[PDB]
C-alpha cells in the first residue's frame, strides 16, 4: 500500500511506450506474413 | 512479459519499467530456465522496421524522463539536456546524430544521379530556407552549364556547383571545410586532432542551437497556452478541464484488455497515490520504502 | 605480477562490478595466477546469489569472459548463468550494430563466399544467408561455417574495437570474444577492417579472408 | 513460337542470373512459349528485375517493393 518503492516509482507514467509496443505486436506479425505472402 | 527483442533492447537501457523488465528476466535465467533462441530471420525490411518500433519503446518513456530546461539561463542547462538526448539515443540504438541523418541522406539518394534530384529528396531533412538558398546556387551554375548538374563529382559541372554551394555554408554560418576534414580523416593524428577539435566545437555549437530552439519553442508554446487561459473565468477552467480529464479517462475504461489502457488506469492509481502520500506528510513529500 | 599480487591479497576492498572488470581485465591480459581468480570471483560469487539482477548484464557478460579464459570455475548456479548471459549480451550488440559494423559484416560474408567458390550475385546471397546459425548459447553468430564437425567462425572487427594508434591493433575485447566462442566449438579468424578494407577489389578481399581462415583451421 | 520482351534490371546480369530469371518468366507466358529477352539497366530501379511483355508488365523490383511495402505499412498503422 503506501511507501511503493524506488523502482517503483521512477517510471514516467502517462509516457506512451505501450501504444508502441501495441502497435508493434500487430504490425509486425500481420506484416511478417504480408512479406512471405507478396507477388506482384 | 517479453519476446527477447524487447529485452535485448532493454539491457543497455536505464528507465525504470524497462529495467524491471530486464530484472525479472535475469532472475529467470538464474532460476533454470533457458534462453530463446534469437531468430536470424525476418528479411532486411521486417528487420529495419522492428528496429523502428523497439527503439521507439526506449526513446519514449526515456524523453519524459528529461527534463526541459525551460526558463533557465546559461548553456549548461542546454547542453545537459542535449547531452541526455544524445545518451538516450544511444540506450535506443542510434548512432551519433552526424552519423544517423549522413546515413538518412544516402538512403533516400542512392539512386539520385541529378543534384536537382537530391535536393528534392533530401527535402524534408535540409532546413527549407538552406534547401533553397541550394536552388539559386543549383540554378546560377545550371547557366554556365545548360545541361542538368549529375551527381558525380568527377563531373566538371559538380565542381562548378560545389564551388558555390560551399559559399552558401560558410554564408549560413556552419564551417564546411571543417566538416569536410573530419570525415576524410587525416594522415597524422596531431593534425587529425587539429580538425577533430575545430569539428565538435562546431558540433557542440549545433547539437546545442536546435535544443536550445527546441526549448525556446517549448517556452513559447507554453507562454501561448497560459496567456490564453489566464484570459478565462476561473468557472470556464474547471469545467473545461473536468471534461478533458472525463473524456480520456473514458477513452482509457473502454478499452478493456489492452495492455496500454490498464497500464494507463495503474497510473491514474498512482497519480492519486503521490496525492495521497504528499496530503500525509507534506514536509517530506512521498513515502519510499527505504 | 605486481598487479596480480595486490589482487590475490586486496580482494575484499572490491565491489562486485569492481571485482569483474578486475578478473576480466587479467584473463585478457593472459593471467594464469587462478588463486587471484579464487580470491576475484570469492566476491562476486556470493553476489550474484544473493541478487542476480544487481550487476548489469555487461558485466555478467565481462564474468563468463574471465571465468572460460583463465578456466577458474564458478558455482554451478552461477556459471550456467553468466554463460547464459553471454549470448544475452553478444545479442544485444548485435541488434544495436553500428551500421559500419552491419556493412562489414555483409562486406565480409560476401569476401567469405566468394573465397568458398561461388562466382556469381545469386551464389552469394544464398551463401550469406547460410552462415547465421545460432551460436550453442542462443547467440546469433553472423558468419559459421560447418564441415563435417569442424566449425570456423569469422569476426570483423571495424574501428569501434581497434586501438586509436597507428599500428591499429585491435583490442582486448575481441580476444574476449573470440576465445569464448573457441570454447563452444569454433575457430574464430579476425578481419580487422583497417586490413581487410585496404584490399582494392573483392577477389583481394577473399585473398584476406581464405588466408585469414587457413591461417587459423587448416582443415577448410 | 517466340514471346518479344525486354527486361529491365539495376545491373548487367550473370550467366546465372539469367538463368534463374527466365525459369520464374517463364510461368507468366500460358504455353512452353520462348520468351527471347531484351536487356537493359535501370540503377534507379534498387535491384530485382521488371518484365515488360508488351501488352503486360510485371514488376518484381526491390524499388517497388520497399514503396509497396511502406504503402501497406502506414496504412496498417492507420488502423491500429
Amino acid at each position: 500500500a503506501d511507501a511503493k518503492a524506488l523502482d517503483e516509482l521512477r517510471k514516467p507514467k502517462f509516457s506512451s511506450k505501450y501504444l508502441i509496443q501495441h502497435v508493434s505486436q500487430k504490425l509486425i506479425p500481420a506484416v511478417k506474413e504480408w512479406e512471405k505472402s507478396y507477388q506482384p | 512479459a517479453v519476446s527477447k527483442k524487447e529485452v535485448l533492447y532493454f539491457l543497455s537501457s536505464k528507465d525504470a519499467e524497462s529495467s524491471t523488465a530486464v530484472k525479472s528476466y535475469l532472475k529467470s535465467l538464474y532460476a533454470g530456465a533457458q534462453v530463446e533462441a534469437t531468430e536470424t530471420d525476418a528479411s532486411e525490411l521486417i528487420a529495419q522496421l522492428e528496429k523502428k518500433y523497439l527503439s521507439a519503446q526506449v526513446v519514449e518513456p526515456g524523453v519524459h524522463n528529461i527534463a526541459l530546461p525551460l526558463g533557465e539561463s546559461g548553456s549548461a542547462p542546454v547542453k545537459r539536456y542535449a547531452a541526455e538526448l544524445f545518451n538516450l539515443g544511444a540506450q535506443a540504438g542510434f548512432e551519433c546524430p552526424f552519423i544517423e541523418v549522413s546515413k538518412k541522406f544516402g538512403q533516400e539518394t542512392a539512386t539520385s544521379e541529378t543534384v536537382k534530384d537530391v535536393l528534392n529528396k533530401t527535402k524534408s531533412y535540409v532546413s527549407a530556407d538552406y534547401n533553397a538558398a541550394l536552388n539559386e546556387v543549383l540554378s546560377s551554375v545550371e547557366a554556365e552549364i545548360n545541361g542538368p548538374v549529375l551527381f558525380d563529382g568527377k563531373t566538371e559541372g559538380f565542381k562548378k556547383f560545389a564551388a558555390k554551394a560551399k559559399a552558401v555554408a560558410v554564408s549560413r554560418g556552419l564551417p564546411a571545410d571543417t566538416i569536410l576534414a573530419y570525415c576524410a580523416g587525416s594522415a597524422n593524428e596531431d593534425a587529425a586532432d587539429k580538425v577533430s577539435k575545430e569539428f565538435f566545437t562546431w558540433f557542440e555549437s549545433a547539437y546545442t542551437a536546435d535544443a536550445a530552439a527546441e526549448v525556446k519553442a517549448i517556452e513559447a508554446e507554453a507562454a501561448s497556452i497560459l496567456d490564453r487561459h489566464l484570459a478565462k473565468p476561473v468557472a470556464q477552467i474547471r469545467k473545461e478541464q473536468a471534461s478533458a480529464y472525463a473524456s480520456l479517462l473514458k477513452r482509457a475504461e473502454t478499452a478493456k484488455g489492452a495492455k496500454w489502457a490498464e497500464k494507463y488506469l495503474e497510473d491514474v492509481k498512482a497519480v492519486q497515490w503521490f496525492d495521497a502520500s504528499v496530503a500525509e506528510a507534506p514536509a517530506s513529500g512521498p513515502k519510499v520504502a527505504a | 605480477k605486481a598487479i596480480v599480487d595486490a589482487l590475490k591479497a586486496s580482494a575484499g576492498d572490491l565491489a562486485p562490478a569492481q571485482a569483474v572488470e578486475a578478473a576480466y581485465g587479467l584473463a585478457l591480459s593472459g593471467a594464469t595466477d587462478a588463486e587471484a581468480f579464487k580470491a576475484l570471483f570469492g566476491v562476486v560469487a556470493p553476489a550474484i546469489e544473493k541478487a542476480p539482477d544487481a550487476l548489469e548484464v555487461s558485466s555478467l557478460a565481462q564474468l563468463h569472459v574471465a571465468s572460460t579464459i583463465s578456466g577458474a570455475k564458478l558455482p554451478a548456479a552461477v556459471g550456467s548463468f553468466v554463460a547464459k548471459a553471454f549470448g544475452l549480451a553478444a545479442d544485444a550488440a548485435r541488434l544495436k550494430r553500428s551500421s559500419a559494423e552491419s556493412a562489414l559484416v555483409a562486406d565480409v560474408a560476401a569476401a567469405t563466399a566468394v573465397a568458398f567458390g561461388a562466382q556469381y550475385r545469386p551464389e552469394v546471397a544464398s551463401a550469406v544467408a547460410s552462415y547465421v546459425k545460432t551460436a550453442p548459447d542462443g547467440s546469433v553468430l553472423d558468419i559459421a561455417i560447418t564441415k563435417g564437425d569442424a566449425k570456423v567462425l569469422v569476426q570483423a572487427v571495424p574501428s569501434s574495437l581497434l586501438t586509436s594508434t597507428t599500428p591499429a591493433k585491435p583490442l582486448g575485447h575481441v580476444a574476449a570474444y573470440s576465445k569464448v566462442r573457441e570454447a563452444q566449438g569454433y575457430a574464430v579468424a579476425v578481419v580487422p577492417a583497417n586490413e581487410f578494407e585496404a584490399l582494392p577489389d573483392q577477389k583481394a578481399k577473399a585473398q584476406y579472408v581464405l588466408a585469414a581462415i587457413k591461417k587459423v583451421a587448416p582443415s577448410f | 513460337k517466340e514471346v518479344y520482351c525486354t527486361v529491365i534490371t539495376a545491373e548487367p546480369l550473370d550467366k546465372l542470373e539469367r538463368v534463374e530469371l527466365t525459369k520464374k518468366a517463364e510461368k507468366f507466358v500460358d504455353a512452353g512459349f520462348k520468351l527471347v529477352m531484351q536487356e537493359k539497366i535501370d540503377k534507379k530501379l534498387l535491384g530485382g528485375f521488371v518484365i515488360e511483355f508488351s501488352d503486360r508488365r510485371v514488376d518484381m523490383s526491390t524499388a517497388k517493393k520497399v514503396e509497396e511495402f511502406n504503402n501497406f505499412v502506414n496504412k496498417l498503422v492507420l488502423s491500429i
